[PDB]
């Protein structure tokens, strides 16, 4: 009862050069 | 042209206040005065330059400046409406569609605010290009290369390319997808959307803490990425991740579509039921407004 469970996760992100 | 300018601008008045938040109408009364006017000049002036000139002159003249314009005392309320209409038309057969994005464009053309229509239509294509809510895109293609005939080069290479951002990470998935078929499977499935910083509006969040729940499946799969691609680092958007919940409790099954600010809501039910705001404002510090906004969804 009341329990949750993670199954999937999606998720955003932001690539750039790591020189500067 | 005087007559028909004056026709368009009655019709508007017609209409008058109830075309600020409801886009359709208000565009499909523009394009019902240019259809009426245009086939009148066809057949009647036997398709004169001049006399199609004095229709695109008054049909541009009523179309940047009209009641809802004036009611809103912006000209930039004109294309806003304009690229509402268009993200109204691709949310979630092809020859209708098509033919309702070509009429769109006949208004479009008549446009002078078109770097304002373009943000717009930027953002909302951002918007729905992210999670969800994407119609054919074949129809989206279709619109970008229609801004390509119609506009210049670099803009319509921008949109371009952030499509070409969204095939990578469906691509980079796929990779991932093949990698783990011809390996054992982790515990649990990861999908992540990798898009460049410079094509996409997006901007930095207030900071937050990632849990204890995932903080080794994080670092693991950071060092896996550093091993792959040691050059790349991620700036991880925590405000525009996703969710999907089923309630297997019940005896129908539901579908919830929630974000990761609702599980964290939710997890921190485990101890307490009755929650302060002062409590939990002092413990995470979160701004009034944000909250407000969420609360505000909750409810309705």
């Amino acid at each position: 009862k009341k329990r949750f469970e993670v199954k999937k996760w999606n998720a955003v992100a932001l690539w750039a050069w790591d020189i500067v | 042209e005087t007559h028909i300018h004056n026709q368009g601008l009655a019709a508007i008045e017609k209409c008058g206040e109830a075309a600020l938040n409801d886009p359709k109408m208000y565009v499909q009364t523009v394009l019902d005065v240019h259809k009426k006017y245009n086939a009148l000049v066809m057949s009647a002036f036997n398709n004169d330059a001049g006399f199609v000139a004095a229709l695109d002159k008054a049909c541009g003249r009523f179309i940047n400046n009209n009641a809802v314009t004036k009611m809103a005392q912006s000209s930039s309320k004109s294309p806003e409406l304009l690229a509402r209409y268009c993200d109204s038309l691709l949310k979630k057969e092809e020859a209708e569609l098509e033919d309702t994005l070509n009429q769109v464009m006949v208004v479009f053309k008549y446009i002078e605010d078109k770097d304002v229509f373009q943000k717009f239509y930027a953002k909302m294509l951002a918007k729905r290009l992210v999670h969800q809510n994407s119609a054919s895109d074949d129809a989206e293609a279709s619109m970008i290369s229609k801004l390509k005939q119609a506009c210049g080069f670099e803009y319509t290479s921008k949109l371009q390319r952030m499509f070409q951002d969204i095939g990578v990470s469906k691509d980079l998935n796929e990779q991932f997808k093949k990698h783990l078929t011809n390996s054992e499977p982790l515990d649990l499935d990861f999908s992540i959307q990798v898009l460049s910083s410079g094509s996409w509006p997006f901007q930095q969040s207030c900071t937050f803490a990632l849990p204890s729940e995932l903080e080794r499946s994080y670092q693991r799969f950071t060092a896996f990425y550093a091993s792959r691609h040691s050059g790349r680092k991620l700036t991880w958007l925590y405000q525009l991740s996703k969710g999907e919940l089923v309630t297997n409790c019940f005896k129908n099954r539901y579908t919830l579509q929630a974000s990761t600010f609702q599980m964290a809501i939710l997890l921190q039910y485990n101890t307490e039921d009755a929650y302060t705001v002062q409590q939990l404002t002092d413990s995470t510090q979160i701004k009034m407004d944000i909250l407000a906004q969420v609360l505000q969804i909750l409810l309705k």
